């Protein structure tokens, strides 16, 4: 706690500073309830970290392929290719769907039932040691960070979560007002930033009203009636 | 309800809707067998 | 801690300390909660996992033995040295007898137990489901031990049976036909690419098994599952 | 209508009037909407049905709306004894006025302020119709020639 | 309390909806059912209409759904005529007497179980079908009819906490269908295709495919 | 009656009215200089009856109602 996200602002009664990150925020009144306020710390946490790689994503792609705009890089004409087996997103997809839905079912029965899946299925002598939800560390903790200051780490975790999550979020409206990458836009604007600037590129929808996939037509969208 | 259903009974309704329900009745007797001057079996 | 159908879960309370061999604490929807109906569900399973062990084993040796015939039309395109009218009704018959004495057996464990052309033949006493004695003439191994692998090879052959069926109605032929076909694209033949709906479109599978057969005249109304449900 | 005249908006400051915009089909309207205006009013009703609804249980129960389940947001429904000033935890975010006194004092900023604006509303729906023209060109056009462009020099020309 | 239709408002009708009954949420604004008798009647007509519509609205859903595969099945608004058509030596008259018939037999044993809650679980019948009771505290007859018949799987039998938790499950999703219901009836009469037929219209474009785009709910447009 | 303008047409613009009333082109101007003789093409004091309808004038009766109104107000 300490400062507060507002100057003058009044912390929630709920909001006493033991959860890490936590500026006395929550102006809706959605974490006075202890269950949903822990159900809801770990979507955060999942939501941050996700969107960390989702950003740590699109800035090293388009540094390292600057000729293609991360929006568009999952249709089926722009895949690198690796071996020479077919396309095929139908396929593509049942490896991703099987895999997610344990790894995330794994997950699941984590939030359900505090240390109740820490132990591996086949060995249940190799166990991870969970000092919190959504934080198990252990083989997800390998190199060791931990042990140290695990309250500033937390902190400086969730910050970058947050940080993240505002920065994806600026990414997909770029990417849907403008039709470029993140930092093609800030080149761009430091060239001639008065006529390159949310005005004038707000209300223009660079993307197209549909697409098709191998057949499949999907309808898109902008998440602002900007056209 | 009880008191709305012993109102439904009174003189002044139940004789109104009784009045109705036969009018109405013979009303549509004459308009499915009309013109009808005798008892033709 | 023990055996679970979901790590870390709990059980409910019927299927805490279980008899019944299987037992994983499943049961997501309290049909076992009763203690009679409970009996008479594990007697049900049981004789689904012999029956669809029998099947899958038949419908995998036949496509072995007789690749050239389609194990879901095999039932009209197979040349019977009989007719079909008698014997369906020595099936009936048959079966009548023993399916009626298995179901009084479970009903009432002291009674279809004695042989009735014999007085001296007669069943030793069993537990309901696990007759043994003339049916179980070679026993290797531990009896508990194998009645949880039997539980296991046929829970297996319930899913493999109801994939047989599947991948006939989409794909048309054989199981290992299927898997060969499988093989050759992996990225390809899963239903992820065969099927999938979205908002504004959705791409079906055809049906190879058509919308009716002929046998013998009559025509039996052989479709396929439930079309248009496919996703 | 200020952000059309100033050209930051894509609209001519004759399309961008606040009377021209839907509200009323024949004095005019805006038919780039992402939906049509009657689908528009219905999920206006339906959600303000709720949230004007939820008000009058709280003015006449001046308590409640807190104590049945809402997603959580029943945290911020107390309100408080007046019910025009719940100032909970949402409806004063950034508690302002942590003094009765200074309470009083911005109570009456704002009421001050909102009788203003009432006049003023008023007066750009007369406007409208005396003028056909917008609240800031009609206050462009007084500037212009006060003595000519006024309600008395108007009142030939009212509904052209 | 509880939850009531209406967060606040603790005006709702005097305890005779009290938290007793299932699916109580104190909703009676125009006393329908205050009288114990009439209340009684009402939640038979409430359970028994759910279900009837939960019937007919999977029905008309799942015709519907087939009725987009090609398959040979009528529109629900037109089974009836399409059906006499197909089969034409039956009489209408003869269908609708034998449906009033064989409807009739088993309204009769539900009305003479609502007349006396216990009586139609003897005679012919066994004595499973005497009911488990439920509401208004009796215990036996009512909207809920145990047994081995009603409910062969025994999904309610043991586990009282769980029997309330069917019932909830039941008595939610029949409000549901019966408001599903009414929206079918009324989509039919705005627009003149089934309700797959809406659905999928709707999804496809989800504007200019509104109640207010059909023509007939805003009168005008 | 099918190609008369509807009602609400006349009232909101006063081309229509000034085409068939033409002191409607000038508008309320008159009326709050006191200069009222020149509406006198809709406030007409006629009597007798129209000729085509057999009625009264409908101007004589407008009159009529504005005057009585005014002097019930007052
Ligand atoms: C999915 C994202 C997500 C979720 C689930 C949460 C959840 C939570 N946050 Mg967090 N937060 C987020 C994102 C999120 N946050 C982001 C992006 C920031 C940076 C601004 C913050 C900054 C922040 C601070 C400073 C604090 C919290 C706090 C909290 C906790 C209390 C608030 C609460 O109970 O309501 C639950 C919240 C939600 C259910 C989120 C719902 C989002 C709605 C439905 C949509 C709103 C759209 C949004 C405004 C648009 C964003 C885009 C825009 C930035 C361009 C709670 C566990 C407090 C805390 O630490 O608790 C201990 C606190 O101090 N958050
Ligand atoms: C800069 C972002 C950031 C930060 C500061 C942290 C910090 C922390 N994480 Mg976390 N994590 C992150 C991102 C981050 N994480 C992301 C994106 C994911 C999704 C893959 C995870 C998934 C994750 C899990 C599952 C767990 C943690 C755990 C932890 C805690 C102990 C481990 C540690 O100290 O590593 C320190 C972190 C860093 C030194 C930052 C690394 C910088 C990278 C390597 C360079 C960028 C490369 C990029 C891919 C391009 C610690 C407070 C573990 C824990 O809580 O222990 C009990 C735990 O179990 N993290
Ligand atoms: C404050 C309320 C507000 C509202 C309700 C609208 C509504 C609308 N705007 Mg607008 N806009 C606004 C503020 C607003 N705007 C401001 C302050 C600016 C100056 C930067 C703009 C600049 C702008 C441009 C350049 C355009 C629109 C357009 C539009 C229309 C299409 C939606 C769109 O994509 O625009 C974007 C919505 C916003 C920018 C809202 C963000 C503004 C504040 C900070 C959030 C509230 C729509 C009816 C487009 C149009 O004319 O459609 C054909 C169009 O080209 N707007
Ligand atoms: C691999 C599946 C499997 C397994 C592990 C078992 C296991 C068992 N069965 Mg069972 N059975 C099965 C399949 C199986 N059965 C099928 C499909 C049927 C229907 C025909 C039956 C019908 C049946 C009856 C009627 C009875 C048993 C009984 C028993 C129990 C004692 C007898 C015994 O040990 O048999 C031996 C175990 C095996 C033979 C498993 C080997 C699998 C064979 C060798 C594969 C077939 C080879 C073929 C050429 C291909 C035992 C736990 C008896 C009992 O319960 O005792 C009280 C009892 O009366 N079984
Ligand atoms: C100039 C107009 C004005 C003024 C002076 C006030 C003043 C006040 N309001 Mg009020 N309010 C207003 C307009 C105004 N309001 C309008 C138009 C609405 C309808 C949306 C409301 C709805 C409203 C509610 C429901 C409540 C109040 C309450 C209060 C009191 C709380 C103290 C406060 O925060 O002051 C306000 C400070 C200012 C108005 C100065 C800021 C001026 C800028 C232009 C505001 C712009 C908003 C901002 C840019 C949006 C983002 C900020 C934020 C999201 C971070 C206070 C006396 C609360 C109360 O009484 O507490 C008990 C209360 O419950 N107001
Ligand atoms: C005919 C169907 C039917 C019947 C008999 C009942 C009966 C009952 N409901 Mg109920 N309900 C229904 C449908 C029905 N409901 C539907 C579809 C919904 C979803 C909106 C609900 C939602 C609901 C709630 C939330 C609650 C009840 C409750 C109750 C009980 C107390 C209220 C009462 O007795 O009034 C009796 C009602 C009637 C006699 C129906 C009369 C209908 C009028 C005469 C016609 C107007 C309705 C309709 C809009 C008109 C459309 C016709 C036309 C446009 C085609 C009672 C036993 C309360 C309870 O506690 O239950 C125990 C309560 O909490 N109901
Ligand atoms: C209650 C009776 C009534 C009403 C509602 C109206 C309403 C109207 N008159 Mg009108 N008028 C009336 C009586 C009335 N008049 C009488 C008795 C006379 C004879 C002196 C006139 C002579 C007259 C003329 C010559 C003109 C109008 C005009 C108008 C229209 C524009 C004036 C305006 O918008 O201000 C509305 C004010 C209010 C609603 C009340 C606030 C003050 C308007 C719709 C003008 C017009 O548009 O012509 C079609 C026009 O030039 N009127
Ligand atoms: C339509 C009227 C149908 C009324 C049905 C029986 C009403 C009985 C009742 O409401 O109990 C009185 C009820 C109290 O119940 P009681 O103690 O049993 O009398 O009184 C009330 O709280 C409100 C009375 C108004 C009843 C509705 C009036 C019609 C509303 C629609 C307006 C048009
Ligand atoms: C029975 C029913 C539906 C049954 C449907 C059937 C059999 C369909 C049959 C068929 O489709 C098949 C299967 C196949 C088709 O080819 C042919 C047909 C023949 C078409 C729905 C009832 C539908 C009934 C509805 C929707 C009733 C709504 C009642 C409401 C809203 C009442 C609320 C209140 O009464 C309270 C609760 C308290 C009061 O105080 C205040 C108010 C407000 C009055
Ligand atoms: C009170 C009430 C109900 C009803 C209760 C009743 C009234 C029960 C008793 C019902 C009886 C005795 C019904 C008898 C019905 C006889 C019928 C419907 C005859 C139908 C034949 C017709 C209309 C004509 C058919 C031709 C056809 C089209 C072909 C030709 O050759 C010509 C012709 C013969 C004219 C219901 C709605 C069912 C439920 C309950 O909740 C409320
Ligand atoms: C706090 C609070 C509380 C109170 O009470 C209320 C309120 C106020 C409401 C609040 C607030 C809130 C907020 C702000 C929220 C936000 C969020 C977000 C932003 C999220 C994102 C989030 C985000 C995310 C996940 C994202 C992620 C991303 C990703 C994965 C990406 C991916 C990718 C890549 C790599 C690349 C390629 O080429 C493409 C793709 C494939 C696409």
């Amino acid at each position: 706690q300490r400062k507060l996200w507002f100057p003058g602002v009044a912390a929630p009664g709920y909001l006493d500073g033991s959860m890490a990150g936590d500026r006395g925020f929550d102006p809706m009144g959605l974490g006075a309830n202890p269950k949903m306020m822990t159900w809801y710390r770990q979507a955060e946490l999942q939501n941050g970290r996700w969107a960390m790689l989702g950003v740590a994503g699109i800035l090293g792609q388009e540094i390292i392929n600057p000729a293609q705009w991360w929006y568009t890089a999952g249709m089926p004409e722009n895949l690198p290719r690796f071996d020479s087996q077919p396309v095929n997103m139908g396929g593509i997809l049942a490896w991703e769907f099987i895999l997610m839905h344990f790894v995330e079912v794994r997950r699941w029965q984590d939030i359900r039932k505090k240390d109740s899946v820490n132990a591996d299925p086949f060995n249940p002598n190799l166990k991870v040691p969970n000092p919190e939800l959504g934080y198990p560390g252990g083989p997800f903790d390998p190199l060791g960070f931990s042990k140290g200051n695990f309250k500033e780490a937390q902190t400086k975790e969730i910050k970058n979560g947050r940080l993240a999550m505002v920065a994806f979020a600026a990414f997909t409206i770029q990417a849907q007002a403008t039709g470029k990458g993140p930092l093609q836009n800030l080149t761009d604007h430091l060239s001639a930033p008065f006529s390159n600037n949310w005005t004038t590129n707000i209300g223009h929808c660079m993307v197209p009203t549909s697409v098709d996939v191998q057949g499949l037509t999907i309808p898109l969208s902008c998440l602002w009636p900007g056209q | 309800m009880k008191d709305f259903t012993t109102y439904l009974s009174t003189a002044p309704v139940l004789t109104l809707l009784s009045v109705t329900v036969v009018a109405g009745l013979l009303i549509e007797i004459n308009r499915f067998f009309p013109d009808a001057l005798i008892a033709a079996f | 801690a023990r055996a679970n159908w979901l790590p870390g879960s709990d059980f409910p309370a019927h299927l805490e300390n279980c008899k019944l061999p299987g037992c994983y604490g499943f049961d997501p929807l309290g049909l076992g909660a009763n203690e009679e109906r409970l009996a008479w569900f594990a007697e049900s399973e049981r004789v689904h996992c012999r029956w669809a062990m029998l099947g899958v084993a038949g419908i995998l040796v036949q496509e072995i033995v007789k690749p050239d015939v389609f194990w879901y039309t095999s039932g009209a395109t197979v040349e019977l040295p009989f007719d079909i009218t008698g014997l369906l009704a020595f099936e009936l018959f048959v079966m009548h007898w023993v399916e009626s004495r298995r179901g009084y057996d479970i009903k009432k464990p002291g009674s279809m137990d004695q042989d009735p052309i014999f007085s001296n033949f007669k069943l030793p006493a069993h537990e309901p489901g696990y007759p043994g004695g003339i049916f179980a003439p070679f026993v290797p191994g531990s009896l508990e031990e194998l009645k949880v692998k039997e539980i296991k090879n046929g829970r297996l052959a319930m899913l493999a049976f109801i994939g047989f069926t599947m991948a006939a109605q989409v794909t048309g032929k054989n199981p290992l036909a299927a898997l060969r076909e499988h093989l050759d694209n992996p990225l390809g033949t899963t239903i992820f690419s065969k099927a999938v709906v979205v908002p504004g479109q959705a791409v079906v599978p055809p049906c190879a098994i058509p919308d009716t057969i002929e046998f013998q005249g009559i025509t039996i109304p052989a479709g396929c599952f439930l079309h248009s449900l496919w996703p | 209508e200020i952000l059309a005249t100033a050209g930051l908006i894509p609209a001519t400051p004759e399309e961008a009037v606040w009377f021209r915009s839907g509200v009323i089909p024949p004095a005019g309207q805006y038919g780039k909407y992402w939906m049509d205006p009657y689908s528009l009013f219905w999920i206006e009703a339906i959600l303000m049905n709720f949230a004007e609804l939820k008000r009058w249980q709280d003015f006449k129960e001046p308590g409640s709306q807190s104590k049945q389940y809402f997603l959580g947001l029943e945290a911020v429904f107390g309100g408080s004894g007046n019910p025009a000033y719940p100032g909970g935890q949402w409806f004063n975010m950034l508690n302002l006025g942590k003094t009765p006194e200074e309470m009083k004092k911005l109570q009456t900023n704002e009421i001050r302020n909102g009788r203003l604006a009432m006049i003023a509303c008023l007066g750009c729906a007369a406007q409208g119709v005396m003028t056909q023209k917008g609240p800031f060109a009609n206050l462009l056009e007084h500037l212009a020639d006060p003595v000519s462009n006024n309600l008395l020099g108007n009142l030939a020309t009212i509904l052209k | 309390v509880r939850e009531l239709w209406f967060p606040g408002n603790k005006e709702v009708v005097p305890d005779y909806l009290d938290g007793s009954l299932v699916g109580d949420h104190g909703f009676d604004p125009l006393g329908l059912g205050s009288s114990p008798e009439q209340l009684s009647w009402n939640v038979h007509a409430e359970i028994f209409h759910g279900r009837l519509a939960m019937t007919g609205v999977a029905g008309i859903l799942l015709t519907s759904l087939l009725h987009k595969g090609g398959a040979d099945v009528p529109e629900w608004f037109e089974a009836g005529r399409v059906y006499l058509d197909r089969n034409p030596n039956v009489d209408f008259g003869a269908l609708l007497f034998s449906t009033i018939v064989m409807s009739g037999f088993v309204e009769f044993k539900r009305l003479n179980d609502i007349r006396n809650p216990g009586s139609q679980g003897s005679g012919i019948l066994p004595e499973d079908f005497k009911g488990v009771g439920g509401p208004q505290g009796r215990t036996v007859g009512g909207p809920y009819v145990g047994g081995r018949y009603f409910d062969p799987m025994g999904l309610c039998r043991g586990s009282p906490e769980q029997t309330l938790k069917y019932k909830w499950n039941e008595i939610r999703n029949g409000r549901l269908a019966m408001m599903a219901f009414l929206g079918f009836a009324a989509q039919y009469a705005a627009t003149g295709k089934g309700p797959i037929d809406n659905l999928v219209d709707h999804v496809a474009d989800p504007f200019h495919t509104t109640f207010v785009h059909n023509g007939v709910s805003v009168p005008f447009i | 009656p099918k190609e008369i303008p509807l009602p609400h047409e006349f009232t909101l613009n006063p081309e229509l009215m000034a085409q068939l009333y033409p002191s409607f082109s000038k508008g309320l101007a008159p009326f709050f200089t006191l200069d009222w003789a020149q509406y006198s093409d809709f406030l007409t004091f006629q009597g007798g009856l129209n000729p085509v309808t057999g009625g009264l004038w409908l101007t004589d009766t407008v009159h009529h109602h504005l005057a009585i109104a005014v002097l019930f107000l007052i």
